RNA sequence: CCUCCCGCUCGGGAGGAGGCACUCUGGGGGGACUGCCGGCGAUAAGCCGGAGGAAGGGGCGGGCGACGGUAGGUCAGUAUGCCCCGAAACCCCCGGGCUACACGCGCGCUACAAUGGGCGGGACAAUGGGACCCGACCUCGAAAGGGGAAGGGAAUCCCCUAAACCCGCCCUCAGUUCGGAUCGCGGGCUGCAACUCGCCCGCGUGAAGCUGGAAUCCCUAGUACCCGCGUGUCAUCAUCGCGCGGCGAAUA
């Protein structure tokens, strides 16, 4: 009895995360986090939750939109660059973790490439996130 | 974050920034019962528009005055989260709105210690920060005075906030004080008249210079 | 028959109702199914600009609005039944675009 | 943990502090912010940890990630100076090679005779721009590169 | 059951809402109302909800759709609505009368939303002027 | 800052009840049909104050001092 | 504290403004407490004051004044 | 009614049929006028206070600036009296100069951190602009960008993501993980061409500045204060000019 609609998005992220490292399909890949990252990270973090998280959004936002594209997710996240005493601008994401992402998930089965143009679910992306959310709702109503 | 929707089940029934029951205090003086919103409800941001009228700003949520005396500081200079600021200062070079956490950990950082219904330290905070004379260099007939003016209630609550909100700043200057901390620090002290108040500080000299000149 | 689109935009409120007003009225009677005169949006231009020469002291800056408006029309009538329609003499400045599909 | 100190010795003699193992080797002249969390994965430490607690045995596995970083992984634009001079292919910069490879190129510049060297010497910035009054009421950029 | 449709109007968000009998819906643009993170805004729709009653509140579904840019903004559009909702259902002066008192910004939205930036003497903002050092 | 009436506005409003006294009530809207068929209406702003006027002419002209 | 004398004075009419800063606004007060009763007083008061507000009188014996006035 | 998911079988969500209800769009109409009620005022004008009401007593914000003057400003936009130039004070060209600096000031941006920074997640706008032009989406590239390609001359497609927000996590007040000058290098992009003199991306470099004297400016409410957003001109120099919405006051 829920849907990604029903849960707030600080508990969803990381009972997606942890799932995304069970299954054990979606994995980090070492090239991704080391220095092809997202424009400029004061560190850099060493995270499997930090691929985690860039993924577990992944499921939800195709589930939102229909044809969601690279050039959308890239300016999706938030985030800025110094150009000196100019003020900062908004500039968008490293396509790098979003392009190896949804092909990363392609090969899972939890997202596939309508024949329209763009990005959707399949009945396993959409299955996959259902039985998480019924799981989150639940506890949400038993923790005063 | 369960802790915090326990503050939206509490908030509801009715107490202010989620368990702060409006009830626990009461204005005992008759002076300072019309120029307070302690007795009304929930929440400060409200945007209500104040100083429409003559008295407007009286009916202003105590916390809410607050607020925006604590959010004073501020020019020019640009924000975002992106690597940018300060721009939102040591009093709000910006808004109310993350103006209005400080004030809740504020609530917080001063229930902590006391342990008692915050907007009572607080109440009691702003009847003791306002001085109860003043002498204004005031000239009538062309000849010059420095003379014994009495204070107004309203005009009371407002050097009472503002000495509270213009001492804090002075202390949290690029030190540990945090506003948060700084205001739920002097907040305590100026509801207790201590001499570790810049906002107790002012209230007594304004009296008693003013005592003088009269 | 043939559904027709009478797209109409004019550059003034006045001359632009009139022309839809009118197309509404000598259609409704013949061999016409006529859909209702739809207004969608004023595509409004600002222009904005700098009023002195000088550009100095205080320069008084003056805001242009150039509004133009457009009204859509389908239709059920032949080529021939549109004509007949689009005989009306029309403001100066009142531009009538014509799509034909079946 | 692992073996509390204070004052471990990384990168030569140069000393590593008590900040956080990230903070103290951008000070180590070559080794960045972003460099130093690079030299952390191939290593395999904590990265958010202080820094002094280290055995003897980590100390070891840092410094020959330095010496050769193009050995070990470091991407061909994530790496100090990528194509040397017109000949060297890629190499290490430290607090050593990094002071004297920037004043070669400028010794260079001053026998060419260019508009970049003389550039340097007379007190400018070269495409910077301005030199009109910033820098102003007797003040100084200090140009290159440490005034603390 | 019934359809009764309003709406609630400040600072430009439009809160589109609907009212029709059920088991406790709180629907805010698609999402429960538990998705928002601001804990405060929040409270703000809770207000008249306490006001009435939990009674009305459990009995009868509520669906909003608030497009408005603020996050204040969508909550307050949303304070105005649902009271305006809860008056429409049971009828009664009592439960008006009962929210004019407490505030009138869940009754009145406002006469007024937001002014031009005026052309100005070549500077930043609707009222300010270029500062002056002249004398 | 402050109000006053225009004196186009008190003109019209003073000949009004001149020719017609009889065809004018103590009711706003009434004389504000009136208004409209008489003179012009330049606007609807301006036929709701000449209306105004016209309103607190009768009630002066019930008192005996009319000005 | 301890109190001084708290000597509540509710003022009765608003004379009109004083002070060249125009600061002061002399109001006229009626007292009600435990020991006068009734005094008339012509005090400077300051800040928004309207009729029948509550002003706590410092010293009992004052009266400071200058007066005119509306033509 | 129909396809998909989930389920404690109560019930939550999307698609398409279907439906113009709602938001909205732009054309028209009503509503506020001291009309009524009290007080002050010459029973007049007017000011104050009150009720009903979405809104009130110039409702609120613009455009709208008389006769003239400072011999204000522009003949270097145009129009134009007078004078002057005539291989030239013309004309064509490349290159350089306007972007030189020991310094002085004006107007502004960015900024001196815990009301903070990273990382992640989630909820939100509006004006506008878009054919050698906006560019879905897919792919390669760390990225800047490149390759392919749908739609769009426009309420129907694109720029587009708002930003401030909040919640959890790491970090734990130093000239620093502040701050970003200066310098080495690798690399894109437009044009014939960016050394002089473009911007961005990455790594290394990492300067002054730790709340500022005398003095002085701006503004009175959806305003200031604050946060991003667009457009003009336009390849490219924007810390500018014009304009939009988001948070939302002090004192009078």
């Amino acid at each position: 009895m829920a849907t990604v609609y029903d849960v707030p998005g600080d508990l969803l992220v990381e009972r997606v995360a942890q799932r995304l490292k069970e299954i054990p399909e979606i994995k980090p890949p070492e090239w991704a986090p080391f220095v092809k990252t997202g424009r400029h990270k004061e560190r850099l973090p060493e995270q499997e939750d930090w691929w985690y998280y860039r993924v577990a959004s992944i499921l939800r936002r195709v589930y939102l939109d229909g044809p969601v594209g690279i050039e959308r997710l890239r300016t999706y996240y938030g985030g800025r660059k110094n150009r000196g005493h100019a003020p900062e601008k908004f500039y968008k994401a490293g396509g790098s973790i979003i392009r190896k992402a949804l092909q990363q998930l392609e090969a899972a089965g939890f997202v596939e490439k309508v024949p329209g143009k763009g990005r959707v679910i399949t009945p396993k992306g959409r299955s996959f996130l259902d039985k998480i959310a019924t799981e989150l709702k639940k506890e949400l109503e038993e923790i005063i | 974050a369960k802790p915090l929707n326990e503050r939206f089940f509490i908030p509801h029934e009715i107490k202010v920034m989620g368990r702060w029951s409006t009830e626990d205090v009461e204005v005992r003086d008759p002076s300072l019962k019309p120029y307070i919103n302690l007795e009304p409800r929930l929440l400060p941001h409200t945007h209500g528009r104040h100083a429409k009228k003559h008295f407007g700003k009286a009916n202003v949520h105590i916390v809410e005055r607050l607020i925006n005396k604590i959010m004073r500081s501020g020019g020019s200079h640009y924000k975002v989260a992106g690597h940018f600021m300060r721009r939102e200062h040591r009093s709000l070079n910006s808004k109310k709105v993350k103006a209005y956490e400080v004030v809740k950990e504020a609530f917080k950082i001063i229930e902590q210690r006391t342990g008692k219904n915050p907007i009572q330290v607080l109440v009691w905070a702003i009847e003791n920060a306002a001085p109860r004379e003043d002498t204004t260099s005031v000239m009538f007939g062309g000849i010059r005075y420095h003379v014994a003016v009495d204070i107004s209630p309203m005009r009371r609550l407002d050097v009472a906030l503002r000495n509270i909100a213009l001492g804090a700043s002075a202390k949290c200057y690029r030190n540990k004080m945090s506003f948060a901390e700084a205001l739920a620090e002097e907040i305590i002290l100026a509801a207790n008249k201590d001499p570790k108040s810049y906002a107790y500080s002012k209230k007594l000299e304004i009296e008693r210079i003013a005592e003088s000149s009269r | 028959m043939q559904k027709a689109r009478i797209k109409i935009a004019s550059t003034n409120v006045r001359s632009l109702d009139e022309v839809a007003n009118q197309i509404k009225q000598i259609a409704e009677r013949t061999g016409v199914r006529m859909s209702g005169p739809i207004p969608l949006p004023t595509k409004r231009i600002r222009i904005t600009t700098r009023k002195s020469p000088d550009g100095e002291g205080s320069a008084t800056f003056d805001r242009w609005e150039l509004r133009v408006h457009k009204r859509l029309i389908d239709i059920e009538a032949d080529e021939r039944a549109m004509r007949q329609i689009m005989r009306i003499r029309v403001p100066e400045d009142v531009t009538i675009e014509i799509e034909l599909i079946s | 943990m692992a073996n509390f100190r204070h004052i471990v010795r990384v990168a030569g003699v140069d000393l590593d502090g008590n900040k956080q193992l990230r903070w103290a080797l951008t000070a180590i002249k070559g080794i960045g912010i972003n460099f130093a969390t690079m030299v952390c994965r191939v290593a395999g430490l904590d990265p958010f940890m202080k820094a002094g607690y280290l055995t003897d045995e980590q100390v070891k596995k840092i410094e020959e990630i330095l010496a050769d970083p193009v050995a070990h992984g470091i991407p061909r634009w994530a790496v100090n100076r990528p194509k040397d001079y017109e000949t060297g292919r890629d190499l290490h910069l430290i607090t050593a090679k990094l002071d004297m490879a920037i004043r070669e190129d400028i010794m260079r510049l001053r026998r060419i005779r260019a508009y970049r060297g003389i550039r340097h010497e007379l007190g400018l910035p070269v495409r910077g721009q301005r030199t009109r009054s910033n820098f102003r009421r007797g003040q100084t950029v200090g140009v290159s590169r440490k005034k603390k | 059951m019934r359809i009764i449709q309003t709406t609630g109007k400040r600072k430009t968000a439009i809160a589109r809402a609907v009212i029709r009998e059920g088991k406790g819906r709180v629907r805010i643009n698609g999402k429960p109302v538990e998705i928002i993170e601001p804990e405060i805004a929040r409270f703000t729709i809770l207000e008249p909800l306490i006001l009435a009653g939990e009674e009305i509140w459990n009995s009868v579904d509520i669906d909003v759709k608030v497009e408005g840019g603020g996050f204040m903004g969508q909550a307050e559009a949303a304070r105005m609505a649902i009271a305006r909702a809860l008056v429409e259902w049971t009828g009664d002066m009592s439960l008006k009368e009962k929210f004019m008192k407490y505030d009138r910004t869940m009754l009145v939205g406002d006469p007024r939303r937001t002014e031009p930036h005026k052309p100005n003497r070549s500077t930043k903002g609707p009222r300010a002027k270029r500062q002056k050092s002249y004398r | 800052m402050g109000k006053i009436r225009q004196g186009f506005i008190k003109r019209v409003a003073r000949e009004l009840v001149n020719k017609y006294p009889n065809e004018f009530t103590t009711d706003f809207e009434h004389n504000k049909k009136k208004v409209q068929e008489l003179t012009n209406v330049t606007s609807k702003k301006i036929r709701n104050r000449i209306a105004g006027y016209v309103t607190k002419l009768v009630r002066m002209k019930m008192e005996g001092k009319i000005l | 504290m301890a109190e001084d004398e708290g000597y509540p004075a509710e003022v009765i009419e608003i004379i009109g403004r004083t002070g060249t800063t125009g600061d002061v606004t002399q109001v006229k007060v009626r007292i009600l407490e435990g020991r006068d009763k009734g005094r008339v007083i012509r005090r400077n008061v300051r800040g928004p004051v309207r009729i029948g507000d509550i002003l706590i009188l410092r010293e009992t014996e004052r009266e400071a004044r200058e007066i005119k006035s509306r033509r």
